[PDB]
């Protein structure tokens, strides 16, 4: 079969590691493991089996020459941001998209909004309000997706698993076309 | 076993430390067994080519095996269902034994290239490497993904220790040790990151030293006059509609060149202080028709020789 190689980039603390663990164990994380260790998974998409190769980049974020060692041999990028973190969202356009577009210009990529289950948590909307910011609208996200040439925008919650299975199917479909 | 969610988070992150070290050391050894030894014996590559791929992999095994044994001994000392009271002293002592990570990660890019080239130019290499990776111990991971493990490992140490630390209260006998461990694990990473850049720079200057004729003696990869070792800064074709060129911007100069008809492909080509740029793009050496790079470099030189 085709072994799609999928790489998850984006700011720290947006839930990248959690996204992978929660999807390769079917169960959202009492403690979030600092370490995702499960490269290959076989995945069924509409009658066809496919092999996904998942690559975490956690811990690499603040090391400019180390990050790109993870970019070659990649069929699809997932650029992640927390919909409940505006700084993470700004970095999609100021840091992450320019970087993967430089090293891997012909590689497709999805914009992946994350931690949905907090978009409606009262205390979370409060901390943002106290700092004169608000959670990111899916509408806002779809626009940045169009502007940055992303294949498409998708959202999920590692904790709830809503949208989770949809993120990786869309990753696979982006790698084939 | 009366643990609060905090004390328990602490024991869990310690558990993860050891278990992922066990896994890592086993993975380092698998690579030597199933990939390195067979590739060397194959007669497909040279001794130079084999070393460009695996570098000091053996050194890495030796130092990590050291950490693991000390981790195992501490765990055994703590007790069966008893919590590990201290782990920070061991990391603090072991992390300075981990300078070989700098050599490896600063050279693994050339290896990745070397593997890709041989993969494509020779279908013998492609299939042989694919065959070796069929061993079930690989769990579907190809050689080029195993090569990333040492970079992945040094970068994960600070994450792991930070989590152990965050769940370790200030008056705990492991707090100071963990604080030290964190500083050193972050130091190691930055050195690794730096080492990758230095080597990226060295190979850049050695590539220029061979594809640019400076006749009219120019030694690129060596100590500049008063700005330390030379540092390549930028390079991009500079079209002069007055007087079709291509120039390379270094730390101290801008080599104007012409392409006589950084990859490994055949192509030939033939000072920052006293200069100033504008775009009224134009330059001023005697004047002649990404400016921040030239600008920042200039101000950096003037300010450096002021002392
Ligand atoms: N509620 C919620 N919390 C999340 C989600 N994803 C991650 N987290 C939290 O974020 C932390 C882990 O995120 P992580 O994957 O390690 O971020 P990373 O730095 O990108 O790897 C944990 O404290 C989780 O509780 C999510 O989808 N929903």
């Amino acid at each position: 079969m085709q072994t799609i190689k999928c790489v998850v980039v984006g700011d720290g603390a947006v839930g990248k590691t959690c996204l992978l663990i929660s999807y390769t164990t079917n169960k959202f994380p009492e403690y979030v493991p600092t370490v995702f260790d499960n490269y290959a998974v076989t995945v069924m998409i509409g009658g066809e089996p496919y092999t996904l190769g998942l690559r975490d980049t956690a811990g690499q974020e603040d090391y400019d020459r180390l990050r790109p060692l993870s970019y070659p041999q990649t069929d699809v990028f997932l650029v992640c941001f927390s919909v409940v973190s505006p700084s993470s969202f700004e970095n999609v356009k100021e840091k992450w998209v320019p970087e993967i577009t430089h090293h891997c210009p012909k590689t497709p990529f999805l914009l992946v909004g994350t931690q949905i289950d907090l978009r409606d948590d009262p205390s979370t909307i409060e901390k943002l309000a106290k700092n004169k910011q608000k959670p990111i609208t899916p509408e806002t996200a779809e626009k940045l997706a169009r502007d940055l040439k992303a294949v498409k925008y998708v959202e999920c919650s590692a904790l709830t698993q809503k949208g989770l299975k949809n993120v990786f199917d869309e990753a696979i479909l982006a790698a084939l076309e | 076993d009366m643990l609060t969610p905090t004390e328990r988070k602490r024991q869990g992150y310690i558990h993860e430390l050891i278990v992922t070290e066990e896994n890592y050391v086993n993975d380092l050894q698998l690579v030597t067994e199933i990939f390195q030894k067979p590739l060397m014996e194959s007669e497909l590559l040279t001794e130079k080519e084999v070393a460009m791929i695996f570098v000091n992999w053996k050194e890495l095994i030796m130092c990590n095996i050291k950490l693991l044994k000390a981790l195992r001994v501490r765990k055994k000392m703590s007790g069966e269902k008893m919590p590990v009271k201290m782990i920070g002293d061991i990391l603090s002592a072991q992390l300075p034994h981990m300078q070989p990570y700098i050599r490896f990660c600063s050279r693994q890019l050339n290896g990745a290239a070397l593997i890709q080239q041989k993969t494509d130019e020779a279908p013998d290499f492609k299939e042989f490497v694919k065959r070796l990776a069929m061993d079930p111990r690989c769990k579907g991971m190809p050689l080029s993904e195993f090569i990333l493990k040492p970079m992945q490992r040094v970068t994960r140490y600070p994450l792991i220790i930070k989590n152990i630390l965050e769940n370790t209260p200030e008056n705990h006998p492991d707090h100071s040790h963990l604080k030290h461990a964190l500083e050193k694990a972050e130091e190691l990473c930055s050195q690794v990151n730096e080492g990758v850049r230095e080597k990226e720079n060295s190979d850049r200057l050695e590539w220029i030293q061979a594809h640019v004729q400076c006749e009219g003696q120019l030694v690129f990869n060596s100590v500049t006059n008063c700005l330390g070792p030379r540092k390549f800064l930028h390079s991009g074709k500079l079209y002069k509609a007055k007087s079709e060129l291509y120039g390379f911007l270094f730390n101290d100069f801008l080599l104007l060149t012409q392409i006589t008809k950084f990859s490994p492909k055949s192509n030939l080509q033939y000072i920052f202080l006293n200069e100033v740029l504008v775009k009224d793009i134009f330059h001023i050496s005697d004047r002649v028709y990404a400016w921040v790079q030239k600008i920042k470099a200039a101000s950096e030189l003037y300010i450096e020789t002021e002392k």
